[PDB]
C-alpha cells in the first residue's frame, strides 16, 4: 500500500527556464517510477521510464534522476509544447499501482490588477424561483485568490461556486466566476449583497456591492 | 669535482649494515614469493621488484665495500675512470628501472580494477615476465646518454658518489622529469583505484543490504497468517530484488534475479487470492533458488574485493616510500647549483635514493598475507 | 501501430451496470497485461483494473472490490470489464493501456501507450433545456461587462457565442461547475469598450437567445 | 503583531542599486508602491509587476531606476498559507526617491 506524494503542485516559468519535480514514494522502489504528460483535453503519455532512460520518441529535454527514495523529473528549457500536467506514477507490481498528486506548469507573467464585477439577478431569473448574483475576476494572476460574500455586512460561508478558467493564447491572465445561489424571500429581505476579492497585486481587498 | 679528502676516522658501519639488511631483505621476499609459485598477475610484477632490487645492490654497494681500505676511497681505481663509469652508470640504471616497474605495478591496477574490459582481455601472466627485458631497454637506452661526451660525472663529497651534476648540459633535469612524472602516474593510478574500490564496497554494501531485507523478509511470511502480511513482505522483497540485479558471471547474475522476481510474482499471485499457505510454499522454494546463483556471487564479490584491496595496500606503501625519497632528488635537480654556494641537497638526495631501493623489500615482509587487521581497521 | 481505443461509456443510471470495451490494434493481447486507469475530473489519475491474458489473473483497487469484473477475449483480442451498483463518484475518464510481463525491456516501459479514453456520467436526473438567464451591467457603467447566464442543464456539452462568433474578443468561458441538484451551471462574459449571445445546446436540440440591456 | 522593517533607502541616482531587506518561511512577503511592486512566496520561485519585470529582484534589489520610481515602500506578509493575498501585517515603509 505505497502512497506516492508529489510535493510540487503549482508551478510557474517560462520557455528557456529549468524545471524541477520531485517524486516522494512511501515505501523503497528500485526504479518503478515512471512520469506522465498529459494535455487538457487528451490522454497522457509516458515521458521517463526506469528514471534512467528516455522514452523512444520524447524530447531529451527531459531528463530524471533518483537519490535514495526521492525521484527528480528534470527539464533544461521549456516550450510552448510542454506545458502540460506532469504526474508520477509506480510500477513495482502488477496490482500495486499508484498515482500522484499531479502537477501542471504554468506560464509566468506580470502580475496585473483584477477588474472586478458584480452582475445581480435578472428578472427573468428572479421569476424563474432562483436569484444568481454573480462576481467577476477578470485579469488576475496567478491564479491564487479569495472570494468572499457579504450581504448586509454579514459574511457567507457556502452556497457559492467558484469557476476559474485556464490561460489565454494572448496573455495568461485567468477568470474566475462566482456565482451565489438562493431563493426569492431571501433575495426580497435582504437589501444589499457584495463580493470581495482578496488576491496577490491589491493593497486593500477590492468590494463590489449591489443594492435592489 | 674530485673530493679525494676523507677523514681518518671513517668506519664502514652505515655501508656494511645497509647491505646486509638489503640483501637479506631481497632473499626472504625472494623465498617467501616462491611460496607461491608452483602466483597472480600482481604478484609477479613484485618478483621483478625485490630482483631489480638486489641485482642492483650487488653491483652498486661491493665498490665501495671493498674500496674502505685506503684514506681516499676511490679516486681512480681503474684507467679511464672507469670505476665512477661502474658505479655512476649502475645507479642511473637501477633507479629509473625500479621506478618503471612500480608503474607497471600501478598501471596493471588501474587496467583491472579501473576497467572491466581489461580484465575480461587475456593478459597472459607469462607477459609479465616479458616485462623485465622491456623495462630494462627503455631504461638502457635513456642511461645510455650520459656515457656520451656531455655527460659529466663529479665525486661528491663523502667519496663514494659520483651520480650526475648539475651543470650546462640539460640531462639531469630531464631525468628528473621522468621520475617526477612516473610519481604522478603511479599516483594517478592509486588514486584511480582507491576511488574504484570506494565505489565497490558500496556497491557491495547495496548488494548485502538488499540481501538482507530478502533474508529477513522471508522469515516473515513463514510465520504470517494473513493474507496481507505475505503481500507486505513480498512488496520489500521484490523491490530489493531489482536493486540488487543492477561476463559469465554478470549473466549469471541478471538472470538469477530474473527468474526470481518471477518467482515473487508467482507468490504475490496467490497472495492476491488468498491462497496463505501456497504463497508460503512459493516462498520456501524462493530460498533455494536465491542460495543456487545469487549466494555464489556474493561469496566471489566479498573475495574478489578483499584479494584487490590487499594489493594495493601492498601498492600504496610501496609509492609512499619511493615519493619520500625521490622528492629530494627532484628538488636537487631542479634548482641550480650555483644558487646553493654549500649545496647540501645534492648529499641528502643520494642516501634517499639508495634507502628507498632497500626498504621495499622489507616492507613485502613486513605487510604478510595475513593482512586482514589492516583491510579493515 | 499500437493503438487502444476505449468505447462503451456514456450516462449510466446509479445502481445499474456498463459494460465498456478496449480493443487493441498492431499487437496481440496474448503478450501484453491490460490495465485499465480511471481519472476523475479536476484530479489525477487512479489505476482501478488489471488483467494478465497469458494467465488469467485479474486485480482491482481495494475501493472498487466486489463491484466491477474484467475479462480478455484473445478471439477478438480485446477486453471486456463490466460495472455493476455504480455510484456518485464514478464519473469519471476510463484509460487503457498495455504492460509488458516480467522479464524484458517493455516491462520496465509501464504504459508506453495510452488509449483515447471514454467518459462515464453517473446521475439520477432527466434531460432539460438550457435556461439562458442573462446578465446587465450597472447603470453606471469605460470598459463594460456583458454576460448570459445558463442554469439547469443536464447534458455536459453545451456552446455559448456571442453575435453568432462575430464577438470573439475578450469572451470568456467558465468550465461546467455541478450543483447540488445534479444539474450543471456554467457562464460567459465579454469585455467591451447589438449584443445577441447564442447558446447552442446539441444533445438537447434546443436554442435559446437573449437581449441584454444596460440597466 | 509582528513588527516589520526595512533599512536603506534616501536619495539614489538614476542606474544604481539599492538593497532592501524587509524583516516568514512558511509565509509569503510582497512590496508595495504608493501599487504592487513583487512578491516571494518560497522554492515556488517569485512574481513581479509590470514595470517592476526585469528592473527588480527580489532582499529587494533595486537596480536601474527611473526617474518615476521615487515613491514609499512598503512589506508585507500574506498570511493565508495558500496565497490567498490576504496581508494584514503592513510595515510603516521607508522614503525613498530617484534622482
Ligand atoms: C646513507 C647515508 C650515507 N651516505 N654516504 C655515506 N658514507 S658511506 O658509509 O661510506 C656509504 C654508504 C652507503 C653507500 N651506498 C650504498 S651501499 N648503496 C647501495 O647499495 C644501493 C644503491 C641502489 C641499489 C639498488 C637500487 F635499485 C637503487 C639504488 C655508499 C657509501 S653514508
Amino acid at each position: 500500500d505505497i502512497q506516492m506524494t508529489q510535493s510540487p503542485s503549482s508551478l510557474s516559468a517560462s520557455v528557456g527556464d529549468r524545471v524541477t519535480i520531485t517524486c516522494r514514494a512511501s515505501q523503497s522502489v528500485s526504479s518503478a517510477v515512471a512520469w506522465y504528460q498529459q494535455k487538457p483535453g487528451k490522454a497522457p503519455k509516458l515521458l521517463i521510464y526506469s528514471a534512467s532512460s528516455l522514452y523512444s520518441g520524447v524530447p531529451s529535454r527531459f531528463s530524471g534522476s533518483r537519490s535514495g527514495t526521492d525521484f527528480t523529473l528534470t527539464i533544461s528549457s521549456l516550450q510552448p509544447e510542454d506545458f502540460a500536467t506532469y504526474y508520477c506514477q509506480q510500477y513495482l507490481y502488477y496490482s500495486l499501482v499508484t498515482f500522484g498528486q499531479g502537477t501542471k506548469v504554468e506560464i509566468k507573467r506580470t502580475v496585473a490588477a483584477p477588474s472586478v464585477f458584480i452582475f445581480p439577478p435578472s428578472d427573468s431569473q428572479l421569476k424563474s424561483g432562483t436569484a444568481s448574483v454573480v462576481c467577476l475576476l477578470n485579469n488576475f494572476y496567478p491564479r491564487e485568490a479569495k472570494v468572499q460574500w457579504k450581504v448586509d455586512n454579514a459574511l457567507q460561508s457556502g452556497n457559492s461556486q467558484e469557476s476559474v478558467t485556464e490561460q489565454d493564447s494572448k496573455d495568461s491572465t485567468y477568470s474566475l466566476s462566482s456565482t451565489l445561489t438562493l431563493s426569492k424571500a431571501d433575495y426580497e429581505k435582504h437589501k444589499v449583497y457584495a463580493c470581495e476579492v482578496t488576491h496577490q497585486g491589491l493593497s486593500s481587498p477590492v468590494t463590489k456591492s449591489f443594492n435592489r | 669535482e674530485t673530493r679525494q679528502w676523507l677523514p681518518p676516522g671513517e668506519s664502514p658501519a652505515i655501508s656494511s649494515v645497509m647491505f646486509s639488511a638489503g640483501v637479506l631483505g631481497n632473499l626472504i621476499a625472494l623465498a617467501l614469493l616462491a611460496r607461491r609459485w608452483r602466483l597472480s598477475l600482481f604478484h609477479v610484477l613484485v618478483t621483478e621488484l625485490v630482483f631489480t632490487d638486489l641485482l642492483g645492490t650487488c653491483l652498486i654497494s661491493p665498490v665501495v665495500l671493498a674500496s674502505y681500505a685506503r684514506n681516499q676511497t676511490l679516486v681512480a681505481l681503474a684507467p679511464e675512470s672507469r670505476a665512477c663509469t661502474y658505479f655512476a652508470f649502475a645507479m642511473t640504471f637501477f633507479s629509473l628501472a625500479t621506478m618503471l616497474m612500480l608503474f607497471a605495478m600501478a598501471l596493471e591496477r588501474y587496467l583491472s580494477i579501473g576497467h572491466p574490459y581489461f580484465y575480461q582481455r587475456r593478459v597472459s601472466r607469462s607477459g609479465g615476465l616479458a616485462v623485465l627485458p622491456v623495462i630494462y631497454a627503455v631504461s638502457l637506452l635513456f642511461c645510455s646518454l650520459p656515457l656520451l661526451d656531455y655527460g659529466q660525472y663529479v665525486q661528491y663529497c663523502p667519496g663514494t658518489w659520483c651520480f650526475i651534476r648539475h651543470g650546462r648540459t640539460a640531462y639531469l633535469q630531464l631525468y628528473a622529469t621522468l621520475l617526477l612524472l612516473l610519481i604522478v602516474s603511479v599516483l594517478a593510478c592509486n588514486f584511480s583505484v582507491i576511488l574504484n574500490l570506494i565505489r565497490a564496497r558500496r556497491q557491495l554494501a547495496d548488494l548485502e543490504d538488499n540481501w538482507e531485507t530478502l533474508n529477513d523478509n522471508l522469515k516473515v511470511i513463514e510465520k504470517a497468517d494473513n493474507a496481507a502480511q505475505v503481500k507486505d513482505a513480498l512488496t520489500k522483497m521484490r523491490a530489493a530484488a531489482l536493486d540488487a540485479q543492477k561476463s559469465p558471471e554478470m549473466k549469471d547474475f541478471r538472470h538469477g534475479f530474473d527468474i526470481l522476481v518471477g518467482q515473487i510474482d508467482d507468490a504475490l499471485k496467490l497472495a492476491n487470492e488468498g491462497k496463505v499457505k501456497e504463497a508460503q510454499a512459493a516462498a520456501e522454494q524462493l530460498k533455494t533458488t536465491r542460495n543456487a546463483y545469487i549466494q555464489k556471487y556474493l561469496e566471489r564479490a566479498r573475495s574478489t574485493l578483499a584479494e584487490e584491496t590487499d594489493h594495493l595496500i601492498l601498492l600504496a606503501i610501496m609509492t609512499i616510500t619511493f615519493a619520500v625519497c625521490s622528492l629530494p632528488f627532484t628538488i636537487f635537480a631542479y634548482m641550480n647549483e650555483t644558487s646553493s654556494r654549500k649545496e647540501k641537497w645534492d648529499l641528502q638526495a643520494l642516501r634517499f635514493l639508495s634507502i628507498n631501493s632497500i626498504i621495499d623489500p622489507w616492507v613485502f615482509a613486513i605487510l604478510r598475507p595475513p593482512v586482514l587487521r589492516l583491510m579493515r581497521s | 501501430e499500437v493503438q487502444l481505443v476505449e468505447s462503451g461509456g456514456g450516462l449510466v443510471q446509479p445502481g445499474g451496470s456498463l459494460r465498456l470495451s478496449c480493443a487493441a490494434s498492431g499487437f496481440n493481447v496474448r503478450s501484453f497485461s491490460i490495465h485499465w486507469v480511471r481519472q476523475a475530473p479536476g484530479k489525477g489519475l487512479e489505476w482501478v483494473a488489471y488483467i494478465s491474458s497469458s494467465s488469467g489473473s485479474t486485480s482491482y483497487a481495494d475501493s472498487v472490490k466486489g463491484r466491477f469484473t474484467i475479462s480478455a477475449d484473445t478471439s477478438k483480442n480485446t477486453a471486456y470489464l463490466q460495472m455493476n451498483s455504480l455510484r456518485a463518484e464514478d464519473t469519471a475518464v476510463y484509460y487503457c493501456a498495455r504492460w509488458g510481463y516480467w522479464p524484458g525491456e517493455p516491462w520496465w516501459k509501464a504504459f508506453d501507450y495510452w488509449g483515447q479514453g471514454t467518459l462515464v456520467t453517473v446521475s439520477s436526473a432527466s434531460t432539460k433545456g438550457p435556461s439562458v438567464f442573462p446578465l446587465a451591467p450597472s447603470s453606471k457603467s469605460g470598459t463594460a461587462a456583458l454576460g448570459c447566464l445558463v442554469k439547469d442543464y443536464f447534458p455536459e456539452p453545451v456552446t455559448v457565442s456571442w453575435n453568432s462568433g462575430a464577438l470573439t474578443s475578450g469572451v470568456h468561458t467558465f468550465p461546467a461547475v455541478l450543483q447540488s441538484s445534479g444539474l450543471y451551471s456554467l457562464s460567459s462574459v465579454v469585455t467591451v469598450p447589438t449584443y445577441i449571445c447564442n447558446v447552442n445546446h446539441k444533445p438537447s436540440n434546443t436554442k435559446v437567445d437573449k437581449k441584454v440591456e444596460p440597466k | 503583531q509582528v513588527q516589520l522593517q526595512e533599512s536603506g533607502g534616501g536619495l539614489v541616482q538614476p542606474g544604481g542599486s539599492l538593497r532592501l531587506s524587509c524583516a516568514i518561511s512558511r509565509y509569503a512577503m510582497s512590496w508595495f508602491r504608493q501599487e504592487f511592486v513583487a512578491v516571494a512566496r518560497r522554492g515556488d520561485g517569485a512574481f513581479y509587476a509590470d514595470s517592476v519585470q526585469g528592473r527588480f529582484t527580489v532582499y529587494l534589489q533595486m537596480n536601474s531606476l527611473k526617474p518615476e520610481d521615487t515613491a514609499v515602500y512598503y512589506c508585507a506578509i500574506d498570511s493565508d498559507t495558500f496565497y490567498s493575498g490576504s496581508y494584514d501585517y503592513w510595515g510603516q515603509g521607508t522614503q525613498v526617491t530617484v534622482s
